[PDB]
Formats: structure tokens, C-alpha cells, sequence
């Protein structure tokens, strides 16, 4: 599908927050969604997926105050909880506007696209992280994508992350191409 | 299901 549908898409997806916030970011963060391939946002879309974009930090949402003082699988020794976490995926999508880029309390080359692609694996892809077929690929390259202490240990997040590059712009998608062969192939193909 | 980003 094209841009203007996908953007058509997450229209019906995205739930922006009550509180102030800045609304030229926010879009961005859409802009940069509607690069993932339609297929897959009409999956989440037709699952019911929401994806929420907040004004403030996670747990102040009233769906994650149970995550309040809980640390994050793989944040062990990070010092920090999920109060301060910036994203969120899975069985649901929720993202602080303003910290898409690496470094803002994340690593990931995109925060909003990361998160997404769990909330793909998970819902719509039946956890084909875990496939046997993905195990393969993730057992030769999961760690010619940098992180590796933490994308070469966690299925689910290399994919995420090989994920995140695929569809971010064409300069992450041929770094993936060149580092991951067998990684881009597998999305490639899982795009039709 | 939650998962956090990249550390
Ligand atoms: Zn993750």
C-alpha cells in the first residue's frame, strides 16, 4: 500500500493524548509507521491494536500504572524501571512523543518502529521470533547488528530491531541488507 | 506481553 494509505490506516490506529504535547513530533512519529509495509498495519488494525502515543512518561498511563517500580526484562542492572522507559510493545503499543531517536532513554535505531514491530511479532506473526526458522538466522547474524549483548541474546529483539531497519529509510534498509543477508531476505520475503 | 526498547 501506499503512503497515503497507510497514513489512512493509522489514522484509525494511533491515539494521540489528552494532555499537551508536541503535535509536529507526533506526526512524525505516524510519518515514519507508514513506512511499515500495509499488510501489516491492516493486521494490527483489523486485531484492534492501538497504538498510543503519550504526553508524559509510561506509567502515569492508567493501563501501565501496574508496571510502576517493575525493571524491564533486560534492563537488569540498568539501574532504571519501567517509569522511565520510553516505549512499549507487545500485545500493546504505547510510545512517549519526543523520544523516537537513539540515545533518548533507548538504544534502538527508532523507538516507535521497534515497539511496533514486537506488537507485529506478537499479534499478527503468531511470535515468529521464536520460529524455528528465525532461531536459525538469528543463531548466525544476531549479532552483526551492534548490541549484541542484547540483540544477539533475545530473539524477539533482534527481530524487532531487524525489523526497525527494514522499513526506517532506505539507508537502514541497506545496512541491514549488507549486514543480515539472511535476516533481510526472511522480512523481504515475509512482505510478499 | 510488554517489551521494553534497546537499553
Ligand atoms: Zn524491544
Amino acid at each position: 500500500t501506499t503512503i497515503q494509505q497507510n497514513k489512512d490506516t493509522l489514522s484509525q490506529i494511533v491515539v494521540f493524548p489528552t494532555g499537551n504535547y508536541d503535535k509536529n513530533e507526533a506526526n512524525a512519529m505516524v510519518n515514519r509507521l507508514a513506512n511499515i509495509d500495509g499488510k501489516y498495519l491492516n493486521a494490527l488494525k483489523q486485531n484492534n491494536l492501538k497504538i498510543k502515543l503519550l504526553s508524559g512518561k509510561l506509567t502515569d498511563e492508567k493501563e501501565y500504572a501496574y508496571l510502576k517500580g517493575v525493571v524491564p526484562k533486560g534492563w537488569e542492572g540498568t539501574g532504571k524501571t519501567w517509569d522511565d522507559v520510553p516505549g512499549l510493545g507487545g500485545s500493546t503499543v504505547a510510545l512517549r512523543i519526543g523520544f523516537s531517536n537513539k540515545g533518548k532513554g533507548h538504544d534502538a535505531i527508532n523507538l516507535e518502529l521497534h515497539a511496533t514491530a514486537h506488537a507485529i511479532d506478537h499479534i499478527v506473526l503468531n511470535d515468529i521470533s521464536k520460529s524455528a526458522q528465525f532461531k536459525q538466522i538469528f543463531a548466525k547474524e544476531g549479532r552483526s547488528l551492534g548490541n549484541v549483548n542484547f540483540l544477539g541474546v533475545y530473539p524477539a529483539e533482534f527481530f524487532a530491531e531487524s525489523f526497525a531497519y527494514y522499513y526506517l529509510n532506505q539507508d537502514t534498509n541497506s545496512k541491514l541488507k549488507s549486514a543480515c543477508p539472511q535476516t533481510y531476505s526472511f522480512l523481504q520475503n515475509l512482505a510478499k | 506481553e510488554v517489551n521494553a526498547p534497546v537499553p
